[PDB]
């Protein structure tokens, strides 16, 4: 499944 | 002249801009981060009175000594923005993308990493710094060494023991409370983010992505995690912030005993 960053705000 | 001192060189990373450099006096690799003055939130003073990034006044305050914490080594202010010289281990790689490519970690690796993002928190709060933006994004991996440095103070905050009602970090891994009320106090939030951390560590991913998971109050375990690790992850996960454990508490919970050594963290499962 998808694994993804996640930006600050 | 900051144009003078140092050798620019390869963007990083952006998302404000962070390229890699060298200090021309000695060698020294270097991180220059560059931040537009108009982007800004939130500003501080220093004991200049020299007005400020707020990034600028958290990072001095934790920069004294050594630490798992990024140090700030020099600042410039230039018409529209700021410009940062950090320290930049190498070679390195962030947490995200080392979980990323081994997948969940081994207890005994993830214990060495999260004893040291604890060390590395308690010397921000020492300091009166709040990051509230604890993530494995936020963490460098120095793998010749086996040591972790906490990075990006740009969210961060004076620590304080009143109610925070403001919040710009990573909404994935920020509390229930904040999710609900926009309130949080700040080593409770703290604490919350590490059992997302520590999740994130041994399972190889975080364990909520949406709201309703945040508030819903479920840990649901999707690789083997001995009983011990869950009941810590559960504890600082915990929807009361009063039900959270302190940092002390964490650091003499049971799964958290015998912690590898840095240099033997790298040997073992860095080199
Ligand atoms: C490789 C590297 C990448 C980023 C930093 C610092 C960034 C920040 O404090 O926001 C330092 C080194």
């Amino acid at each position: 499944r998808k694994r993804r960053r996640h930006p600050s705000g | 002249p900051l144009e003078s001192q140092y050798q620019v060189g390869p963007l990083l990373g952006s998302g404000g801009s962070v390229y890699s450099g060298i200090r021309v006096s000695d060698n020294l690799p270097v991180a220059i981060k560059h931040v537009e003055k108009d982007r800004i939130s939130d500003w501080g003073e220093l004991p200049n009175g020299t007005r400020v990034p707020m990034e600028v006044v958290l990072l001095k305050k934790v920069s004294s000594g050594f630490s798992g914490v990024i140090r700030l080594l020099d600042w410039f202010e230039r018409p529209d923005s700021f410009v940062l010289i950090l320290e930049r281990p190498e070679p390195v790689q962030d947490l995200f993308d080392f979980i990323t490519e081994r997948g969940a970690l081994q207890e005994e690796l993830a214990r060495s990493f999260f004893w040291q993002v604890l060390e590395a928190v308690r010397h921000c709060h020492n300091c009166g710094v709040l990051h509230r933006d604890i993530k494995d994004e936020n963490i460098l991996i120095d793998l010749n060494r086996g040591e972790l440095k906490l990075i990006d103070f740009g969210s961060g905050a004076l620590l304080k023991d009143t109610v925070y009602t403001d919040f710009d970090g990573t909404r994935v891994y920020s509390p229930p409370e904040w999710i609900r009320y926009h309130r949080y106090h700040g080593r409770s939030a703290a604490v919350w983010s590490l059992g997302i951390l520590l999740y994130d560590m041994v399972c190889g991913d975080i364990p909520f992505e949406h709201d309703e998971e945040i508030i819903g109050g479920q840990v649901f375990f999707r690789q083997r995690v001995s009983s011990e690790c869950q009941h810590l992850i559960r504890w600082c996960l915990a929807l009361r912030p009063s039900d959270r454990p302190t940092f002390e508490e964490i650091q003499n919970h049971p799964w958290m005993q015998d912690v590898l050594l840095p240099q033997e963290t790298a040997e073992i499962h860095l080199h």
